[PDB]
């Protein structure tokens, strides 16, 4: 996933 | 100031390394001695083989005194060229993987 | 001729004095002297200097093992001392006056009678061996020996030989000579001999005095422990971790890893002080350098070795590369080295390493059997160091050269897990975390150390404060600081010529080429990281940082960016959702913004008009803040996944990346007007951009088709490098010079390429947990001006706001709230299209600083605001305190419920701890579990590991070597006692490795094995793209596609033989070039009558349709119905189409532009 | 004419038909230009460039401008330096509005064909004279002393 979270 | 094949390149690997300026000049003062260490171990690679020539001649005329003598001072001419090739071939893989490890990252 | 040798020959003039036998009588070298060695080598004992990585690197150097003497200890190679004898069964040798004395001294019996072996105690053998001076009795029989300076001939055992007494371990304290004279032992100056071989301090000299750390509190006592002076309480819970002493100055350093920060105080009290309280979150370990009245400290938050002042000031970092768990240092300023220990480093092993006190030339001290070193002190007149091991259980002691390896303690019965050391005459002061106490040993072997003022937590610093403890010597910077511009650092001796210096530079300048004038740095690599935000040289010569790191607990560091006219560096924590400016050098900090942040992904400053740019992914909107006064404007709204921007000021643009579904890359004037996409084809997840500002391109990176491509500032000619070889989720991106360096998140690494093609790739620095983003600091480039920058009047006489804007013009601009006047210069505000709003809404409480907080976070003794707003004034005038805190019973301090009687008193009246009942209830525990005599239940596996498991050191009680290991353990030979579970974990946990001998891997089918057999990996990264595997077994034999051709699961473009997901063909968004995927044949998509159906294809409720929301994900739902008023209520296969026809390449064949030739994509020729 | 060029004092239409009084009073300028006082919209560059095109002065008002010293500058109005030999050469060279270039040094005269308009030392060629252009920044060009009636 991409998500910086 | 190089002559010696195997120095040549280290130099000029040296210079694509990781070296700072310090560590590249106190590289150049060490290779220097390498250099000595090989031309020392070159001088007596010629003189293992006139020693045994010198050895063979001597062993065909037939003198026990002159072959005991030569052979003497043969077995000892040996342990110079011998230890000396350890020394140089250490100190090659030293200077080798250094500047190997330099240009890893 | 030549050089005429001592027996005539011509011997060449470089042979003679070249450390060699070179003349055939031995005596080329006679007549000349030598050179020294320098501090970075080894003089062996000929006065041939060899490198200091050489010592002990297993090889024999000098004909002579003179750099191989024994730096393994505990060997094989007895060959015992006089008056000593070896018991058969084990590698042990006991003297002869224990020897067969009637008791067992040999543990295991093998020096008394063993019947069941057939040995006894015997003496007939004197009668027959005829015995030169002495018999005695052993297992074997009557055994020969001779008087002391002579041990027994190996030859015959009948004759003895003459032997060095100064060889036997312990036979004096610091040094003895007279050989032939027999041996007598030498004390230096300021120590005089008592009892003999026992040197003892002066009377000149004040009363030795022990400071060390109890846990909690800096205590004081004298050597025989009859006294105990608490020198220094910590204050706020805080934690003395590791303790030092300058004595001329009659100072204690300590620092307090929990408060985080470091404190001095005077020895009688008073004159208590901070010294440093910035980027020190976990100063683990300290050591002054009393002979230039320095603070050598480690710091293991952002691993490092930094040097202060005795007062705090002029910071410098010398040792940073390869440091992964630094723990101990100490040093020895006579001399000029430093030894510091790394239980961990990034490489892998564990050491414990020496260097100049500048960390100029590093040797590996000890690698062998290292384990987990944990502290470090040194003899300072015997040149030797000692170091301890929490993991192997030992303490043991090796020269400055590292060659004579010798161990004093070992065993999990005695150490069980030392941590500090420290040492004064002839006792070893060590404290060890299992046994909660500081102890006592002699330096030289000690059977039992005993016990110094036990303690009821870990003790955590020890050290010995004596005059003679810190030597009396020369400083070279004393000589006006020997010239040095900012900071003179001492050096070895030998170092800079004989100088015994180097001059260092403070944080925000540079050492020029004289090495001793300190510029202004210009240009460095300033990255972030989840821990910190750190600033590196872009060389990888030197590996220092060049800026303090930014640092903070709570951390979560990801937009970053720089203003190097002040030499300020922002950056947004995304943890505390707060935006600050930092200068370079630590010293000032700020906070730009704190109010309504959700998650501000990447930041960028405007360095002309000084605005600062930030987008926010939960907002999904951007934001440019004024810095001159704090207006604030949203100028772009409405996005879906806004990451990285990028602004060009003396250009005009800002660009923009968002990767949602149809990800693309915008820009748009400074204002935030003309906002048109740029690149928005065959792209996907666009993480990162950056400006080549020499050549005026725009590069960016793609985490999804893994690649770096760059075009024109208007989207034209695009291009893509090459293929980078491990970047497998690149996140950020900046361009310096001819290199573009990439961030990688699967890699945690920064990684550098040529701009032009990718090529020869470089790992900068690998190993960063969480490492986002990055940006190239550079003071040449915030340079230049435009109108907004003109010097005859301010700022493009724009009031608020002026943004530059395409063909060198300037527009201005008015905060929120705020209206532009018929002037377009003036604002004024606006009340009726922007009302007023307050800093939030109803259950939250307004800090000062802009942050709010759920309101029942006010009063509960926890900084939430982080400016203390939140905890101001609790608990008086009907402020109340929250339930979740705890009240102190006199009011007007409020204290977090897990603060309450938990055996600190917090609270100033001690209410927090008064009247606190027991928690002695009625449980049992586990009966698979072992209980604590602090009632706390741990599995029955983790008793006797030597490990303080119980924190109350109950599971480690008992655990003496007479016993076993329980039916569920594995024992290490005389070691410990420890779980299976670390049977072939993969790493040795026994002294010797018997936990890991020769056992084999059963890896999961969950898992992959590696060719090699050395490691499983899980079946996750098998054909990802990263060698996981030592032998990149891995990732070899995995799927390719056909040449030119993409998999069965992907879709080809036509236009370029781009490969896109399957998916992505018949989607209603052209994902190719010249919409390939697109095309006539494509089947459309509608949706239910209760649905509408959005531009890009999407169904969105009847009721939502203008709602006020992004429901549609395009603004198609908003943007088409405003009519809400106010109230109150061919080369190749051919396809048909209705007139002409499409030609369509085969797959691996593209098509040409012209629309009917077809070129074949593999470059193999045909 | 361009958009550009609506009343932004210059005459670009020839007869001031652009500069016409009755839709800039209305007309608002471009966000990239600024405004003079009067509301007439200029070129942005114009600002503090030593020349009065807001024709109120306000483009010039308020701008630091650069001190210099006599061997380049005899503190021409507008701010301008300008060089010694340069100054009371017998032509205007850093537009003063009451052409001050010139005029400080009284007692100079200049022969024919370079007329010396008005009693100040200036002698503009003769070809200016009656070309429809006031260019020799005193009221000799087109004012009644000449090009009246004889040409
Ligand atoms: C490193 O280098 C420094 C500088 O040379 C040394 O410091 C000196 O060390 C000696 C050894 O202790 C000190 O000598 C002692 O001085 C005491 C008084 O001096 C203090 O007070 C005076 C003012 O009255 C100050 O000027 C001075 O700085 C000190 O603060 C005496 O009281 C001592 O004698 C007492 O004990 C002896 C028995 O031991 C009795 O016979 C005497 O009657 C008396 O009761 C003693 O003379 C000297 O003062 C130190 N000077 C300084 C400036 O510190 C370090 O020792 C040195 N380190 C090493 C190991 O070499
Ligand atoms: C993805 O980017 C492309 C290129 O920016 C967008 O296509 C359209 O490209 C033209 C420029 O070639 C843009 O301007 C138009 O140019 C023509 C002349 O060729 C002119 O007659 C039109 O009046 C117009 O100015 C056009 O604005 C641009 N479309 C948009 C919406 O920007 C393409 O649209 C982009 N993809 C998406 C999803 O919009
Ligand atoms: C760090 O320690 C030094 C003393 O060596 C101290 O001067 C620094 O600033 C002080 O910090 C205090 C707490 O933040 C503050 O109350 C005090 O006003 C301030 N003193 C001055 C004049 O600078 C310390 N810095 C910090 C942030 O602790
Ligand atoms: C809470 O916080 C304020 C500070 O913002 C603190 O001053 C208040 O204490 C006092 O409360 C009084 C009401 O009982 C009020 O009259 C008084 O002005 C106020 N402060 C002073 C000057 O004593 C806290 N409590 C309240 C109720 O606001
Ligand atoms: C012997 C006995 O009563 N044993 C129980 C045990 O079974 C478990 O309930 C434990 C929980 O703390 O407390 C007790
Ligand atoms: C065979 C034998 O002596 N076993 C014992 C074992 O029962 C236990 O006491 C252990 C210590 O936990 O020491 C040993
Ligand atoms: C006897 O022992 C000595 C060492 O003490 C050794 O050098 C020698 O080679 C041995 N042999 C004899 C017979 O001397
Ligand atoms: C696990 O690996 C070991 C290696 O000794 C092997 O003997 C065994 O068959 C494998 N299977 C399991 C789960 O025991
Ligand atoms: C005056 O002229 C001199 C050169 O002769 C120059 O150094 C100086 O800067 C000038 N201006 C002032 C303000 O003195
Ligand atoms: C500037 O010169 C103009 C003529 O172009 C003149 O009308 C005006 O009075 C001058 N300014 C002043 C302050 O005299
Ligand atoms: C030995 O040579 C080294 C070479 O760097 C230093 O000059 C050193 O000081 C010399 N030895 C001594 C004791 O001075
Ligand atoms: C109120 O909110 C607006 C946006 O709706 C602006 O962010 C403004 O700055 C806010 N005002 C305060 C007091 O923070
Ligand atoms: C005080 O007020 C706060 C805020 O409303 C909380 O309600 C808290 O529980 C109150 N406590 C008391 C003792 O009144
Ligand atoms: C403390 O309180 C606990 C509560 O369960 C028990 O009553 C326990 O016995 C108490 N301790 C003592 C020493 O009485
Ligand atoms: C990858 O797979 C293809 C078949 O799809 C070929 O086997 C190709 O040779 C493989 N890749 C390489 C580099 O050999
Ligand atoms: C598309 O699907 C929707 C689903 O509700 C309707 O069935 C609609 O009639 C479909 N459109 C066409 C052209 O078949
Ligand atoms: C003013 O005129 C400019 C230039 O023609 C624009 O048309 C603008 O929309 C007008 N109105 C305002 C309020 O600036
Ligand atoms: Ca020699
Ligand atoms: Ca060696
Ligand atoms: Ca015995
Ligand atoms: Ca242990
Ligand atoms: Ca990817
Ligand atoms: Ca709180
Ligand atoms: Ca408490
Ligand atoms: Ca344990
Ligand atoms: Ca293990
Ligand atoms: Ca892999
Ligand atoms: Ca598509
Ligand atoms: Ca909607
Ligand atoms: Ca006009
Ligand atoms: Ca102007
Ligand atoms: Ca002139
Ligand atoms: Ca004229």
């Amino acid at each position: 996933x991409n998500x910086x979270x | 100031e190089f002559e010696e094949p195997r120095v040549i390149d280290l130099w000029d690997l040296a210079q694509s390394a990781n070296f700072t300026e310090k560590e590249l000049e106190s590289f150049r003062e060490e290779l220097k001695h390498f250099e000595a260490k090989i031309e020392k171990h070159n001088h007596y690679q010629k003189q293992l083989e006139i020693s045994h020539q010198k050895l063979k001649h001597v062993e065909s005329i037939g003198d026990p005194e002159h072959i005991s003598r030569n052979k003497e001072k043969y077995v000892l001419l040996e342990e110079k060229t011998k230890e000396l090739g350890y020394k140089v071939k250490k100190h090659l893989q030293d200077l080798s993987s250094r500047v190997s490890r330099a240009r890893h990252n | 001729k030549e050089f005429e040798c001592g027996s005539g020959e011509c011997i060449l003039r470089a042979y003679v004095c070249d450390h060699d036998n070179d003349c055939e009588d031995n005596s080329d070298e006679r007549n000349c002297n030598y050179d020294t060695c320098g501090g970075h080598q080894f003089t062996c004992s000929n006065g041939q200097c060899i490198n200091q990585n050489w010592v002990c690197d297993g090889d024999d150097d000098c004909q002579d093992s003179g750099d191989e003497d024994g730096c393994e200890s505990n060997q094989s190679h007895h060959r015992c001392y006089p008056r000593e004898w070896a018991c058969p069964g084990s590698g042990r040798c006991i003297s002869i006056d224990k020897v067969c004395d009637g008791v067992p001294d040999c543990p295991e019996g093998d020096d008394e009678n063993n019947v069941t072996s057939g040995r006894t105690c015997g003496m007939g053998v004197c009668s027959v061996l005829n015995c030169e001076y002495q018999c005695h009795q052993t297992p074997f029989g009557g055994e020969c020996f001779c008087p002391p300076g002579h041990i027994i001939n190996s030859n015959d055992s009948r004759t003895c030989i003459d032997f060095d007494d100064c060889q036997i371990w312990g036979i004096c304290d610091q040094k003895c000579e007279n050989r032939q004279g027999r041996h007598q032992c030498l004390c230096e100056e300021g120590y005089i001999l008592e009892r003999g071989q026992h040197c003892k301090s002066s009377d000149s000299f004040s009363a030795a005095s022990v400071i060390f750390s109890n846990g909690r509190d800096l205590l004081v006592g004298d050597l025989h422990g009859r006294n105990f002076r608490i020198l220094a309480e910590s204050k706020n819970r805080g934690m003395v971790m590791g303790v030092d002493f300058h004595y001329q100055k009659h100072r204690v350093f300590w620092t307090d890893p929990m408060q985080e920060k470091v404190f001095s105080t005077d020895i009688n009290g008073l004159n208590t002080q901070e010294i440093l309280n910035v980027s020190v979150d976990t100063p683990e370990n300290l050591a002054v350098d009393w002979i230039n009245n320095k603070l050598y400290l480690v710091e293991t938050k952002v691993n490092r070795i930094d040097v202060v002042n005795l007062e705090g000031n002029q910071r410098v970092t010398l040792i940073t590369e390869n440091l992964g768990h630094p723990r101990g240092i100490a040093l020895d300023p006579t001399v000029g080295y430093l030894f510091f220990s790394d239980w961990g480093s990034l490489s892998g092993q564990p050491k414990v390493e020496r260097a100049f006190m500048d960390g100029s030339n590093r040797k590996d001290l000890v690698t062998t059997k290292v384990g987990w070193p944990a502290g470090i002190t040194l003899d300072l007149v015997s040149k030797r160091v000692y170091w301890v091991d929490s993991r192997y259980d030992y303490i043991e002691t090796v020269t400055y050269d590292g060659i004579q390896r010798k161990t004093v303690a070992r065993g999990g019965s005695l150490v069980p897990h030392p941590f500090g050391i420290s040492l004064f005459e002839e006792h070893v002061f060590f404290t060890d975390w299992t046994k909660m106490a500081v102890m006592k040993a002699s330096k030289f072997t000690e059977t039992n150390p005993q016990v110094y003022h036990q303690s009821s937590l870990r003790p955590h610093g020890v050290t010995v404060y004596h005059a003679l403890r810190q030597p009396n010597a020369t400083n070279p910077c004393g000589s006006n600081n020997g010239g040095c511009a900012q900071v003179c650092v001492l050096s070895h001796r030998t170092d800079n010529g004989g100088l015994g210096y180097r001059c260092k530079c403070e944080f925000g300048f540079e050492l020029d080429d004289d090495e001793h004038r300190c510029v202004a740095v210009k240009n460095f690599l300033l990255f972030s990281s989840k821990t910190a935000v750190r600033g590196i040289p872009f060389t990888l010569s030197t590996q220092e940082d060049v800026m303090v790191p930014v640092t903070g607990s709570p951390s979560f560091f990801v937009g970053i960016d720089f203003d190097a006219q002040h030499s300020t560096v922002f950056y947004s924590d995304l943890s505390k959702d707060i935006i600050y400016k930092q200068k370079i050098d630590g010293t000032g900090k700020e906070v730009i913004t704190a109010n309504r942040l959700e998650s501000v992904e990447c930041l960028t400053f405007d360095w002309i008009s000084r605005n600062l740019y930030w987008t926010d992914g939960g907002l999904k909107s951007v934001t440019v803040l004024r810095l001159a006064d704090k207006s604030r404007r949203q100028i772009i709204s409405n996005l879906n996944n806004p990451r990285s921007i990028v602004v060009h000021p003396t250009a005009g643009y800002m660009f923009l990346s968002d990767w949602f579904r149809p990800a693309k890359i915008m820009r748009a004037w400074s204002d935030g007007s003309h906002l048109m996409p740029i690149v928005n084809t065959s792209l996907g997840w666009p993480n990162g951009l950056a400006i080549d500002w020499s050549a005026s391109r725009l590069y960016w990176v793609d985490a999804f088709f893994d690649k770096i491509e760059h075009s024109t500032l208007d989207g034209l000619d695009r291009k893509r490098l090459g293929h980078v070889d491990q970047m497998t989720h690149p996140f950020g991106l900046t361009v310096f010079k001819d290199n573009v360096f990439i961030t990688d998140w699967r890699l945690g690494a920064i990684i550098r390429v040529r701009k032009s093609d990718g090529g020869d790739m470089t790992v900068i620095r690998r190993g960063i947990s969480s490492v986002m983003h990055v940006k190239a600091y550079d003071a040449d480039l915030q340079t230049g001006s435009n109108y907004c920058s003109q010097t005859t009047h301010a700022n493009g006489d724009c009031s608020h706001f002026c943004f530059p804007v395409p063909n060198f013009q300037r527009v201005c601009g008015c905060p929120y709230g705020m209206k532009l006047q018929r002037d377009q210069m003036t604002c004024e505000g606006d009340p009726a299209r922007e009302p007023p709003t307050q800093q939030c809404g109803s259950l939250s409480f307004p800090c000062n600083n802009g942050k709010c907080v759920p309101s029942f976070f006010r009063c509960d003794g926890v900084d939430d605001c982080h400016d203390n707003s939140d905890e101001h004034q609790c608990g008086v005038f009907n402020n109340t305190c929250s339930p979740s805190a705890f009240a102190c019973v006199r009011g007007g301090q409020c204290i977090p419920g897990q603060w309450h009687c938990d055996r600190q008193n917090d609270c100033l009246d001690g209410s927090d701890e008064q009247n606190c009942p027991t928690h002695a209830t009625s449980s049992t525990c586990p009966s698979t579990s072992f209980t604590c005599d602090n009632h706390v239940c741990i599995p029955k596996d983790w008793v006797c590991d030597t490990d303080n498991d119980c924190s109350d050191g109950s599971d480690e009680k008992n655990c003496q070597a007479s016993g076993t290991c329980q039916p569920t353990q594995f024992r290490c030979p005389d070691h410990r006692c420890i779980s299976p579970l670390y049977v072939c974990d993969g790493d040795k946990d026994c002294a010797d490795g018997s936990d890991e001998a020769g056992c084999v891997l059963n890896c999961t089918s969950a898992q992959f094995k590696c060719a090699d057999g050395s490691s499983c990996i899980n079946s996750r990264y098998r054909c990802d793209g990263v060698y996981d595997c030592r032998d990149n077994s891995d990732e070899a034999g995995c799927p390719t596609r056909p040449p030119g051709m993409c998999h069965l699961d992907e879709f080809q473009c036509q236009g370029d033989g781009t490969c896109i997901p399957n998916t992505w063909e018949c989607d209603g968004h052209p994902d190719c070039i010249h919409g390939s995927d697109e095309h006539t044949g494509c089947v459309p998509k509608t949706c239910s009558p209760t649905h509408f159906l959005c531009d890009n294809g999407n169904c969105i409720y009847k009721a939502w349709i203008c709602d006020g929301d992004n429901d549609c994900r395009d603004m198609s739902d908003e943007k088409d119905c405003p009519t809400q008023p106010f109230h109150c209520p061919c080369s190749q296969k051919c396809e048909n189409v209705v007139g002409s026809y499409i030609c369509k390449c085969a797959p691996g064949y593209i098509r040409e532009p012209d629309g009917k030739s077809c070129r074949q994509n593999s470059n193999i020729e045909p």
